[PDB]
């Protein structure tokens, strides 16, 4: 036959980070483009490498 | 947006020092800076040993 | 710790509480019996070479 008893809380913690930008880029020209190699195409070697 | 943020809680005991020693007989402790307001009418509290 | 036993708007983090906006832009605009522009609507138009 009691009564209820108080109250009581709290509040948690903050944090935070940022976002970066990242750029990475590959050249050729159309003359070795056009060419034939036996490891096999130019450009898409250098779009996996990069 | 670029700044990202989150929010965490941990839970965690109800402990309480008491600073000032006291004797068997007495009424009021005193405990460390706001250390008090977690406790309420009706807690349950007992001595802890090593 | 908050004992006051009633949470309030105040007792809430630092940017745990975002407040009302209206998420729009109320424009103004100049205003008058001709159109904006008063001359051009008022003008004829005719090509050059």
């Amino acid at each position: 036959g009691s009564l209820a008893p108080k109250s009581a809380t709290r509040n948690p913690v903050k944090l935070n980070n940022f976002c970066q930008i990242f750029k990475k880029s590959y050249e050729i020209t159309k003359t070795a483009d056009a060419t034939k190699a036996r490891t096999g195409s130019a450009l898409a070697n250098d779009k996996k490498r990069r | 947006d670029p700044e990202f943020s989150w929010w965490e809680e941990k839970l965690t005991h109800n402990r309480l020092e008491v600073k000032t020693e006291a004797a068997a007989g007495v009424t009021t402790l005193a405990v460390d800076t706001d250390q008090a307001w977690a406790c309420v009418k009706g807690d349950i509290l007992m001595v802890e040993s090593v | 710790a908050t004992i006051a036993g009633l949470r309030g708007t105040g007792d809430w983090g630092n940017q745990e509480r975002p407040t009302d906006f209206r998420e729009t832009i109320l424009w103004m605009e100049p205003n008058g019996q001709a159109p904006l522009q008063a001359l051009m609507s008022k003008m004829s138009s005719q090509p050059t070479t």
